[PDB]
């Protein structure tokens, strides 16, 4: 699948220092306090929280 | 939307928050991690919960990303960071990735 | 040009191709770089640009400059772009970076206008540009002692010649104590939104102050507001998402009833859900209550009567700050007000700021964060103040991630010349045009410095480059003696990163115009 | 000498760089320098005649035609239209000055002005801008420290308030409400000593109430320790004066209760009907009997009410007062010592303030009715209370008093003094010429040219005054080198001495610090400027 593979442009640090991530990259904060998680367990909802 | 109430529940028990706004995104993310977008506010059964390596917030440059890290040489969505310094460049070598 | 019954696109389409074209390219970044050039080290200028609405800025900066001018050309949009790149990753020389580029291009344009392949010019490029951050990886001086007092120094040295290019440059030392006594209170990220910066009118540029808590202006109090006091030794401070007013219950709640005495138990039911919020609050132990939401006059007057301090309508941001500095936590509800949630400072405090009112919370032992209050005679002197420290700010945190550093003053780009034009001694010969080249090029900004300086830029730079042959690294340019000096024990200490980001960025934008043949301008639509 | 370049290519193809570029202008190099040092030139001299006792006034008119006299700086320049923005930093130079002090907006812009207008001859003589720029800054360092090093201590206690009274007639010497000079001084000191926290802390400005009516005389002007009202008596038949009155503070109006949601409350009979007309009746008789209960005899409403109200409260032997703003009922409970109450069932008697004297206060012919709440206690808010003969001297008074509780408050906060009248600026200016002798040649000259721009002051006190400006302030110079006395200054009034101590010409040392500084800081932002890009579009 092409769509498979995603594309994120994050300006500043010469071409050459691209590199290639085994996830996604979401150009946005998170809402709450905690900011790192090192043993992940996403619930994901489409509705309103 | 996340509602003040509900936020401030999450912040008591150490949840992560993050809103996606496009349902596309929504998707590719349930791919990559393996969850099945509930449509209530039911907690999610063994098989609907997602797995992560993973998930943090980090600066590359001066934007603030999510990263869903997965440790594994394996996933169903993989993305390219692609750094430049200019947009154009960046989009003609996204054109060549392309 | 015969005319076609049918042309090809649209009318007015404008097409310009070949050689002329590129060298008008190479005109246009000529001129887009000579917007910022007198802007450049410590002897540098500011530049004053007024938009159309008459709202005047003046600045010392290459990337805010670039963007407040209304630059269409499409080749010379590429510096404003790389300025731009510049200030994202790094923070400071966003104006090397387009002196740079518009010198490499002013460079090759002799090659260029003799019918030069541009592959060949692109090539030469990228391999020049290679060796260089090589050699800047190389020869970069770090200090692996992991001393905390000479950490320390090196971080003041690097933030000092970040800032001895501005209106603040006679108070410089003062001002990167402050910039990084305030970094280095910052945690793990280093995010900028943990530094407040706040500007008030009025007051010598000496009366800056930096505060190791938190400091925000008073925020539209209600009547009996001046009836609290406005000292407290010990507070405990109640963060709150809460709105403390008489309201509808909700947008969409209704009442129906029938009897009066409900009616009365309706009212008094309202005026009973306020007062058990405010009495769950006073019993919480705090003494000064802020939230995010508005604080009625009714929840004023009772704090009021309480000997209690109140604020609404507190920015956000303020109150992440605050959160940070006292380690409480943001309460959308007062049904658990415990002692975890509370926030604690040794001293609260609401003084008169230059014709203002501002709520001080200091002595914050465990304090993730500060604010910096900066005092000018006028608006945009604050504004290039914060820009300034910005600048600072960004240096700072760069060399807390790394603390490699080159000697300023023009003596990395005069040593990477002099290594460049070895290298290219040494290659067939096509090749070694182009390099040479580039390594001249690498000469603007010294010769931009004594220009700026008023010096004779030929005589400074031929002592340097006879210096610099015969040995030694860090020789630059000394502004205040007239001449030249080892920029190393002179403490013009900047991040290798710095420069490195910026060669990059000149190359690739310097390569990406000349890679361009044909420029095609579509009718507006 | 605008729109930047223009080439249109060498061969002759199109070349636009920036949007607009063949209406935009632009200055570039020492021409900007010295458009930007004519302007300030331009500024300073139209603000100079204005200094000093004896300087003179602007009489200022806005869009719509309205008109102020005026003799402060600030204003002046607020009110200018200015489309120069050297313009508009001098104006936003004395913006600050007033901010941070409140006295002394006139002369910032004079010294910028003199500074400027050294640094041109210095540039013209082949001198980097940013060599002037730090000779400036070194010299006002030194000047700064000589302030400080000549500067007196005053006491700023209760007992004894001459010092304070001498400086607040200093203050206002050179505004128009010089003929009841020490009437003004007086009250400013008064209104100020009353509300301050006492350990040195802030003097909170909301705390007095300035208020200004027309008719009278100018030294009807008095000062009340108390709240003054725009209001009355609801009740045309209430009294007009309670004496000892017990206050009644409440933000609740006399109106049968309504619940904010969104309510509706059902008739189904006439048994509803009945109890309806009974519930209203009788909760107008429980708030009436509630305020009573407690023993007050005045009531001060926010919200206002209705005539069963009224009625009521006037056939109950109880004045009241409706529809006062949210600041005067904080003034109000804050100087009669009673508590805010937000409703009824809340009112008990330790709540009450309590008012020496309430009265109605008429003003002639005019209908107008004002109110007058003082002998308090211990008030701890003042108000002013401003009469004169048109509203023009009225505003001026206004401002001038601001000025006096500005340099009051400035006391209040350090109790360093200077002697004025030029004293100040000759000995710095003696100060920095002395150093400037030690140092190195470069920097000489722009430490004398500061100097020199110090010097304006005493010139412009002394031109002001109709005295030679060159032999007075040489004459005043010497007699200060000659025996050390820096206290020696312009007699701008003629008194037949130069010693400003004895006349009692009175500064506060941050001040004039304060002065310098901002001066000196406007003067090397606009000394740094080079490149002026305005969109010279000429827009309607
Ligand atoms: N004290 C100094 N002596 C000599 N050169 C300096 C000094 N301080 C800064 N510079 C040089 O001035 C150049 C420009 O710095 P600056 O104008 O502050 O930012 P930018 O790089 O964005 O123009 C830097 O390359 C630095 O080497
Ligand atoms: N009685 C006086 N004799 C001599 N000089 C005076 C006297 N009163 C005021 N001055 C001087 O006049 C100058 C102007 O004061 P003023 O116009 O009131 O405010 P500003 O400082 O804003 O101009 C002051 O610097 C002061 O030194
Ligand atoms: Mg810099
Ligand atoms: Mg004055």
């Amino acid at each position: 699948n092409v769509d498979n593979i995603r594309v994120c442009k994050i300006l500043g640090s010469g071409i050459s220092s691209s590199s290639v991530l085994h996830g996604m990259v979401f150009k946005k904060e998170t809402e709450g306090d905690v900011t790192s998680v090192k043993d992940a367990k996403i619930a994901v909802y489409s509705c309103p929280f | 939307k996340v509602a003040d109430m509900a936020l401030h529940y999450a912040n008591k028990y150490n949840i992560m928050l993050v809103r996606l706004n496009s349902k596309w995104d929504l998707r590719r993310l349930c791919k990559t991690v393996g969850a099945t977008a509930l449509p209530r506010l039911t907690p999610p059964v063994l098989e609907e919960m997602g797995h992560c390596d993973s998930v943090y917030l980090s600066e590359v440059g001066d934007t603030q990303v999510v990263v869903f890290k997965h440790e594994k040489e394996d996933g169903a969505i993989s993305t390219i960071v692609l750094r430049g310094s200019t947009d154009n460049l960046m989009d003609d070598i996204e054109r060549a990735v392309d | 040009m015969m005319p076609t019954p049918v042309i090809l696109l649209k009318e007015g389409t404008d097409s310009s191709q070949g050689i002329p074209q590129l060298v008008s390219n190479i005109s246009a970044c000529q001129v887009i770089a000579e917007a910022v050039r007198t802007t450049l080290g410590p002897r540098g200028m500011d530049k004053l640009i007024v938009d159309g609405r008459g709202k005047a800025t003046i600045s010392n900066d290459g990337a805010t400059i670039l963007k407040l001018l209304d630059v269409v050309h499409p080749a010379a949009k590429t510096l404003v772009d790389i300025a731009k790149s510049q200030d994202a990753e790094v923070g400071d020389g966003t104006t090397s970076v387009t002196l740079l580029a518009a010198e490499f291009l002013k460079q090759v344009k002799p090659y260029v206008e003799e019918g030069l392949h541009p592959q060949i010019i692109i090539r030469a490029f990228r391999t020049a540009t290679q060796l260089a951050v090589n050699k800047i990886k190389e020869i970069a001086v770090t200090v692996k002692k992991a001393d905390k007092v000479e950490q320390r120094k090196l971080l003041e040295k690097c933030a000092m010649t970040a800032l001895s290019s501005k209106l603040i440059s006679q108070q410089k030392a003062f001002f990167a104590k402050m910039v990084v006594d305030a970094v280095m209170m910052l945690d793990d990220l280093l995010q900028l939104k943990m530094i407040g910066i706040k500007k008030v009118q009025g007051g010598a540029l000496e009366d800056s102050q930096l505060v190791a808590g938190v400091a925000f202006k008073k925020t539209f109090s209600y009547a009996g507001f001046e009836m609290q006091p406005k000292k407290y030794h010990n507070p405990k401070i109640a963060l709150l998402n809460v709105e403390l007013e008489l309201k509808a219950e909700k947008d969409n709640a209704e009442i129906r009833v029938h009897t009066v005495e409900d009616y009365q138990a309706i009212v008094d039911a309202e005026w009973n859900i306020l007062y058990d919020k405010l009495e769950k609050i006073h019993h919480s132990g705090a003494k000064v209550v802020l939230s995010k939401l508005p604080i009625g006059d009714v929840a004023t007057q009772y704090f009021a009567d309480r000997d209690m301090f109140c604020a609404g309508r507190v920015p956000e941001e303020d109150l992440k700050r605050t959160m940070m500095a006292c380690g409480g936590s943001i309460q959308t509800s007062v049904n658990a007000l415990s002692a975890d949630v509370l926030g604690r400072c040794q001293v609260f405090e609401e003084t008169q700021i230059g014709g203002e009112r501002y709520n001080f919370f200091t002595g914050c032992p465990k304090a993730k964060t500060c604010t910096f209050i900066l005092r000018g005679g006028a608006e945009q002197f604050m504004e290039e103040t914060e820009r300034s420290l910005h600048d600072a700010i960004m240096i700072v945190r760069r060399a807390i991630k790394n603390d490699s550093v080159v000697a300023g003053g023009g003596a990395i780009e005069m040593e990477l010349s002099k290594y460049l034009r070895d290298y290219s001694r040494t290659i067939p010969g096509k090749q070694q045009l182009l390099i040479g080249a580039y390594a001249k090029a690498l000469e603007i900004i010294p010769r931009q410095l004594c220009d700026n300086a008023g010096f004779d830029a030929t005589n400074i730079l031929n002592k340097l480059r006879a210096r610099h042959a015969q040995g030694g690294t860090w020789y630059g340019v000394d502004i205040n003696n007239e001449d030249i000096a080892d920029n190393f024990e002179a403490f013009v200490w900047e991040p290798a990163m710095v420069r490195i980001n910026a060669l990059t960025a000149a190359s690739e934008a310097a390569c990406l115009i000349v890679s361009v043949d044909e420029t095609i301008k579509n009718p507006r639509s | 000498a605008s729109m930047g370049t223009l080439a249109f290519d060498e061969y002759g193809r199109p070349f636009l760089i920036i949007k607009d570029q063949d209406r935009k202008s632009r200055l570039m190099g020492l021409e900007a320098l010295k458009s930007h040092i004519m302007a300030a030139k331009a500024v300073a001299n139209t603000m100079r005649t204005s200094l000093g006792p004896n300087g003179l006034d602007k009489m200022m008119v806005d869009k719509d035609g309205d008109v102020t006299v005026t003799n402060d700086g600030a204003t002046i320049l607020s009110m200018m239209d200015v489309d120069h923005q050297i313009a508009k930093l001098m104006v936003e130079l004395s913006k600050s000055q007033d901010d941070e002090i409140g006295d002394g907006t006139t002369g910032v812009v004079v010294l910028a002005g003199a500074l400027l207008e050294e640094a041109e001859q210095l540039l013209d003589r082949g001198i980097h801008p940013i060599r002037i720029a730090d000779g400036y800054e070194q010299a006002a360092r030194v000047a700064i420290e000589h302030l400080d090093k000549i500067s007196d201590s005053v006491l700023v206690d209760i007992k004894d308030t001459e010092p304070l009274i001498q400086t607040a007639k200093t203050t206002l010497g050179s505004k128009v409400v010089n003929s009841c000079h020490r009437q003004m001084a007086e009250i400013a000191v008064n209104a100020v000593l009353t509300v301050a926290d006492m350990e040195r802390r802030d003097v909170d400005f909301e705390l007095i109430k300035v208020e200004g009516k027309v008719g009278g005389r100018l030294e009807d002007t008095k000062l009340i320790k108390g709240v003054i009202v725009d209001k009355d008596f609801s009740h045309p038949q209430m009294p007009k004066k309670v004496e000892d009155a017990k206050i009644a503070i409440l933000t609740c109006p006399f109106e049968p209760p309504k619940p904010k949601t969104k309510h509706k409350l059902d008739v189904t009979s006439v048994e509803d009907y009945k109890a309806l007309q009974k519930y209203e009746k009788e909760k107008f008789e429980e708030m009436i009997q509630q305020i009573k209960e407690t023993g007050a005899n005045l009531a001060i409403c926010q919200w206002g009410f209705d005539d069963e109200a009224n009625h009521l409260l006037l056939q109950n032997n109880l004045p009241a007062v409706r529809w006062v703003g949210g600041p005067e009922i904080e003034l109000i409970a804050i100087a009669t010592g009673g508590r805010i109450v937000p409703r009824f069932s809340e009112l008990t008697a330790e709540k009450l303030g309590f008012a020496g004297l309430v009265q109605e206060i008429s003003f002639g012919t005019t209908k107008d009715k004002m109110l007058v709440i003082e002998q308090c206690k211990n008030s701890r808010a003042v108000t002013i209370f401003i009469r004169g003969g048109n509203k023009m001297i009225i505003e001026e008074a206004k401002r001038s008093l601001h000025d006096a509780l500005c340099v009051i408050r400035n006391l209040i906060r350090d109790n360093r003094v200077v002697y004025g009248g030029g004293a100040a600026e000759i000995s710095c200016a003696l100060a920095v010429s002395q150093e400037a002798d030690k140092c190195p040649t470069l920097e000489q000259y722009a430490m004398r040219a500061f100097a020199d721009a110090l010097e304006v002051i005493p010139m412009a006190l002394s031109e002001n005054s109709g005295m030679n400006p060159i032999q007075t302030m040489t004459e005043v110079r010497a007699r200060q080198v000659k025996e050390m006395n820096p206290a020696l200054g312009i007699d701008c009034l003629h008194k037949g001495t130069n010693d400003m101590k004895q006349q009692h010409v009175i500064e506060t040392l941050i001040g004039k610090k304060q002065q310098i500084s901002l001066a000196t800081q406007m003067v090397r932002m606009i000394l740094k400027i080079d490149d002026i890009r305005k969109p010279g579009e000429s827009e309607e």
